């Protein structure tokens, strides 16, 4: 990701690899929690779908630019969600 | 002589053959197809298939599945030359041809075949959309009667550079890449304009 040289597809691949990593961080952290912490089975997949629908608004922005922003949105939202799930887990632990 | 879209070629198609497929990483990564890597995520490849001579080959088949990829690569094997050209024409029809029109609707005409300014239009339409206002906005309030191809190219590429942070507010880790590209295309379009070549 230091040799994209503005090649659009290479930028998307970089973003997409980060998205997949973050999805996997989130999904595995939820997985690793006892029936205790109260995560519904379908919590990840519902929040992930809602994030997708949010970022899919960028289908209404033209060209490479709209596609880049769509993927960047997916990433920033997942990053937000990862931090939130961590913080929640902490708030349950801190109780 | 000069092939329309060659200046931005390396950012868009990057030497890829008509049969290249990438499977996007992630739950919603989808897949991207052909020379230009048209994605299934934003409906582009689906539109291409609807417009293609090979439309019916894909009957019943959804993009980002092995079946669809089998058929895509079969076609690229057995009709390499026609597939590549049909792909290129589709990018032309959905970005460049549309921007030429959109600009006409703002009172900006380009009824000639000089290569540099047409590469600019192609490039911009691909990067910002067939209906982008970028060129119009960069030329806003200049005298088109007495403006040179060189001036047009300078105004547009400086606009791109200088509005990068605003147009890509959401993606700051790419600003460096994007700004360089604007600078680099400017150089290449300026060289192309001096060689004074012809397209279409």
């Amino acid at each position: 990701c230091n040799d994209t040289s503005g090649v659009h597809q290479k930028i998307l691949v970089c973003i997409q690899n980060e998205i997949a990593k973050s999805e996997t961080q989130i999904r595995n952290n939820i997985s690793s929690k006892s029936i205790d912490y109260g995560f519904p089975d379908d919590f990840y997949s519902k929040q992930r779908l809602a994030i997708h629908e949010k970022c899919m608004l960028y289908i209404n922005v033209g060209g490479q630019r709209g596609e880049l922003l769509m993927n960047q949105c997916e990433l920033s939202m997942l990053q937000g969600l990862d931090i939130y799930i961590q913080q929640y887990i902490e708030d349950v632990d801190n109780s | 002589i000069w092939p329309l879209g060659k200046t931005s070629e390396k950012y868009e198609s990057a030497g890829r053959g008509p049969g290249v497929i990438s499977t996007g990483n992630g739950d919603y990564g989808g897949a991207s197809y052909g020379c230009y890597q048209m994605s299934s995520n934003l409906g582009v490849v689906q539109k291409y298939i609807q417009s293609s001579k090979f439309k019916e080959f894909f009957s019943g088949l959804n993009p980002a599945t092995k079946e669809f990829n089998v058929v895509w690569q079969d076609i690229a094997s057995r009709y390499p030359q026609e597939f590549r050209e049909e792909q290129h024409q589709f990018i032309k029809r959905t970005h460049y041809d549309i921007q030429i029109g959109h600009l006409r609707g703002k009172g900006l005409l380009f009824e000639h075949n000089r290569a540099a300014v047409h590469d600019l239009i192609w490039s911009t339409s691909v990067q910002f959309g067939g209906r982008t206002n970028l060129i119009f906005n960069a030329l806003n309030g200049q005298n088109m009667e007495s403006m040179t191809d060189k001036d047009i190219i300078i105004l547009v590429q400086d606009y791109k550079l200088v509005n990068t942070e605003r147009l890509f507010k959401s993606s700051p880790s790419w600003w460096s890449d994007l700004k360089k590209r604007a600078v680099s295309e400017k150089k290449a379009l300026l060289e192309l304009e001096i060689d004074g070549l012809e397209v279409d």
